[PDB]
């Protein structure tokens, strides 16, 4: 449901391999936009999903997936065309690319601007996070995460 | 640029080549490089750790 | 394999020219540029086995040549060796796309702003073959680059002189030291 | 001659020629105009190493005054075209007299300073050199503070 | 001639232990003696002094007197111990001076070419580095007065020199020392804008004063000149750091940085040789 994973065999063990198979492909189906791939996985592998108790993220995982197939390419790409992207996605309509790019904006995923006419969708790159924010203000939490275990080292060592 | 005779980039649009020397690398590599090696440090005192312990 | 021909040929050697092959092979990805040319040019028992193969000792030079325009050509001919050869099978996939980033890198590396026309002239012809090639580059962590789409601008970048080289420090830091503190409330009890 | 050589500044390049056009008449003794400009062929190079001399020590002072410059104001300050202007960038600059980034497509030119990585001397400078003389306020004003107050 | 001077504790001493001979027996006046200078280059330097009974009228303010033997003789004796040793000028504790005191100066010039006063302070109290010094010169006046001689102050500053710490600085031992790099900038930070804004306001009030009155001093003009020199930047409303604003987190950047860098490290170094040695002795003795 966060829309970036790897491959999850990274972490699968010769023991749990066996039980994970209905479950494996599926995040490989979870990497790729494609519909037909991910509805098979659905109808195929659902019967082990049952015992998880799990399909209540399978509704709203489709959105999350379309998140991942857009991040890709706006990633990738500078400028990103609603047509283009399009049947790349297949979302099959300019409409509802309309409606999931404004959604997009609303939840802050993508920068884009969108020049309507068609339309079309012409973004930039986006830039200035630089050196002198990011880093430094992030070391703030770094430090204190850091000189917290200090004084746990020190109360672990005063039990001795 | 590749071979680093020279040093500089170009302008395709504009046409005007752009030369800079400027972005070193120093403090960097001589910092995550040492992280790397630590990572040795506690993996190899993980054999310590549980050994004593158990 | 840097011994070379102080192996000579044997019957465990098979033929040593096919052992330069398979040499050879792996020296264009692991073998940086700078050393590429250098253990084929300098290396004096190496140098005549590969002049013996026109076929190889061209890729090799002009994957330093850079002309992309031999590269789909000759790149499929070592393909042919890579597919019709054993024990390569598994390992052939991601060694095409490979041999492309090691072109690319020094390809992104030469202009900031670069036309994927101009890309077109030397792929010949790059159109939309690249267009999905290239991204799907990027999102496997390869090369990261910011091509433009429809606007035909490639993007240079990414500067990993300052920024992102830092995070290898607590990302990697961040396992460690949480391995220390669970391990420290271990003791004890 | 020398009022050229100290404080620069500008000069129109033909109200020069109105003095050392003179030296043509001058005399008495036209010896000195004589071996410069009655030679033809070599006071044809050294009117125009003449120009090196009017030309290059305004460069030399505006090479301390930069910062930035318009490649259109630089023809009106050195009184001749932009070409000449560039013909006159192309040869001083290949004797490294005056490190100069030119870009000709916006028309906005510099002498110097290399890229400003400066980090030290900004800080230093600042806090150094410009608060010692913000420290020193203290020293001297109770220097002062005793004239003031032994008298008032 | 003069530019600055150093006063050892133990010549200053040599002030303040007179304090205690005539303060006894008192009456009026001050502690007023002859000062050996100790002079290598233009940088003044004093090591001794003897201290010589002095006495100055009230009513009868000019009146004032020097014992010339006891300054002849005696030098004849620092001079045989010590040969690099010479009258430089005269002392006295002030606090301040009166008009008199231009007379003092230019009886005892046969001895020097230029004597160089010491006003000492024999209570600290305010506001900082204490005593003071003057040279005597004549700059006459603008206004066009008769020449007028007076003494511009010469900076004092403390110094030191071998052997004499032993005793000196035994006594105190209870200061602590000092320490350099955590404590000992920052307490002069909360100094230096008290020190540095509160002459500040005392000089801004007397420069309003002016106005009003005691004008003059005109001044003229070093006052108005050397407070446009701190007028590099005002600063003011507001700091006028558009052009500093990215350079002021700037010069923090590395500063941080390392903080982060080095506190991570120093932790690994802390955190595991700790655990470590911690555990090797608390486990495996029980």
């Amino acid at each position: 449901l966060l829309g970036e994973i790897p491959d999850r065999l990274q972490f699968r063990q010769p023991s749990l391999k066996r039980s994970l198979m209905p479950y494996f492909l599926l995040t490989q189906a979870v990497r790729t936009g494609n519909l037909a791939k991910f509805n098979q996985v659905l109808d195929q592998f659902g019967e082990k999903f049952q015992a998880d108790g799990t399909y209540t993220l399978i509704i709203r995982l489709r959105h999350n997936v379309i998140k991942t197939g857009v991040r890709m390419i706006s990633l990738s790409y500078s400028r990103i065309s609603l047509a283009d992207i399009a049947q790349k996605l297949q979302l099959d309509s300019p409409e509802d690319a309309e409606f999931i790019v404004a959604k997009a904006i609303r939840d802050g995923v993508i920068e884009a601007s969108i020049n309507h006419e068609k339309g079309y969708v012409q973004s930039k790159e986006m830039i200035d996070i630089y050196s002198t924010r990011e880093p430094q203000l992030a070391f703030h939490q770094r430090i204190s995460f850091c000189l917290d275990i200090h004084n746990m080292s020190v109360k672990a060592m005063r039990f001795p | 640029i590749l071979d680093k005779k020279f040093h500089g980039i170009l302008d395709q649009g504009e046409g005007v080549l752009i030369i800079f020397d400027e972005p070193p690398v120093d403090k960097t590599y001589e910092a995550a490089l040492e992280t790397i090696q630590n990572m040795s440090k506690v993996v190899d005192s993980l054999y310590n750790k549980a050994k004593k312990l158990t | 394999f840097l011994d070379t021909v102080s192996t000579f040929t044997s019957y465990e050697l098979m033929d040593y020219k096919t052992f330069v092959t398979y040499t050879v092979y792996v020296s264009m990805i692991a073998l940086e540029r700078p050393d590429l040319r250098e253990k084929v040019i300098k290396g004096a028992e190496i140098l005549e086995v590969l002049h013996s193969l026109p076929a190889v000792r061209q890729y090799l030079f002009s994957l330093y040549e850079c002309r992309y325009s031999v590269f789909f050509q000759s790149l499929a001919v070592v393909e042919q060796e890579m597919k019709k050869d054993w024990l390569f099978a598994p390992h052939y996939r991601y060694y095409v796309r490979e041999m492309r980033i090691h072109a690319y890198s020094q390809l992104l590396e030469s202009y900031r702003s670069l036309t994927l026309g101009y890309m077109a002239e030397a792929f010949g012809v790059g159109v939309e073959f690249i267009d999905q090639e290239l991204s799907r580059f990027i999102a496997a962590g390869r090369l990261h680059c910011k091509i433009d789409k429809v606007n035909e601008i490639v993007e240079t970048n990414r500067p990993d002189s300052k920024n992102w080289q830092y995070q290898e420090t607590i990302k990697k830091g961040d396992l460690l030291l949480n391995r220390v503190q669970k391990l420290s409330r271990v003791i004890n009890m | 001659l020398l009022k050229l050589f100290t404080t620069m500044e500008l000069m129109r390049w033909s109200t020069l020629v109105e003095d050392y056009g003179m030296e043509l008449r001058k005399g008495s003794l036209e010896s000195p105009a004589t071996d410069v400009f009655g030679s033809t062929e070599e006071g044809e190079k050294r009117w125009k190493d003449l120009k090196n001399r009017v030309v290059e020590h305004n460069i030399r002072i505006m090479a301390k005054y930069y910062t930035r410059i318009t490649m259109k104001r630089m023809a009106q300050l050195l009184d001749l075209s932009v070409d000449e202007s560039e013909a006159f960038l192309s040869n001083l600059v290949v004797n490294k007299t005056i490190f100069a980034k030119v870009d000709r497509l916006a028309g906005i030119i510099n002498f110097q300073r290399p890229k400003d990585p400066n980090n030290l001397l900004n800080d230093w400078s600042q806090k150094l050199n410009s608060l010692m003389s913000l420290v020193n306020k203290t020293t001297h004003l109770i220097a002062k503070e005793e004239m003031i107050h032994n008298l008032q | 001639a003069v530019q600055k001077v150093v006063v050892h504790p133990l010549v200053l001493l040599s002030v303040v232990d007179h304090f205690n001979r005539i303060g006894k027996v008192g009456n009026q006046k001050r502690v007023v003696g002859v000062l050996l200078g100790s002079w290598q280059k233009k940088v003044l330097d004093v090591s001794n002094s003897f201290a010589v009974p002095f006495d100055e009228d009230d009513k009868d303010d000019s009146v004032w007197f020097l014992d010339h033997d006891y300054l002849e003789n005696m030098y004849g004796m620092f001079k045989k111990v010590n040969a690099r040793e010479r009258i430089v000028g005269w002392y006295h504790t002030g606090p301040k001076l009166h008009k008199n005191d231009i007379a003092i100066n230019e009886l005892m010039k046969r001895y020097c070419p230029n004597s160089v006063l010491v006003i000492i302070d024999v209570k600290p109290k305010d506001l900082g580095l204490p005593t003071e010094a003057y040279i005597s010169v004549e700059e006459v006046h603008d206004d066009g007065t008769p020449t007028s001689k007076t003494f511009e102050h010469v900076t004092s500053e403390i110094g030191a020199e071998e052997a004499e710490e032993v005793g000196v600085e035994h006594l105190l031992r209870d200061i602590k020392d000092t320490t350099v790099g955590t404590l000992s900038q920052r307490i002069t930070n909360q100094v230096h804008g008290l020190k540095g804004l509160n002459s500040k306001l005392l000089d801004i009030r007397s420069y309003l004063e002016k106005v009003a009155t005691g004008k003059l001093p005109i001044n003229h003009q070093i006052i108005y000149q050397l407070q446009d020199v701190f007028n590099l930047l005002p600063d003011v409303s507001l700091q006028e750091f558009v052009k500093a604003f990215y350079l002021k987190t700037n010069d923090q950047m590395v500063v941080v940085y390392l903080a982060s860098l080095i506190r991570s490290v120093v932790a690994l170094h802390n955190l595991i040789n700790n655990k470590i040695a911690n555990r090797d002795a608390e486990k495996k003795e029980g």
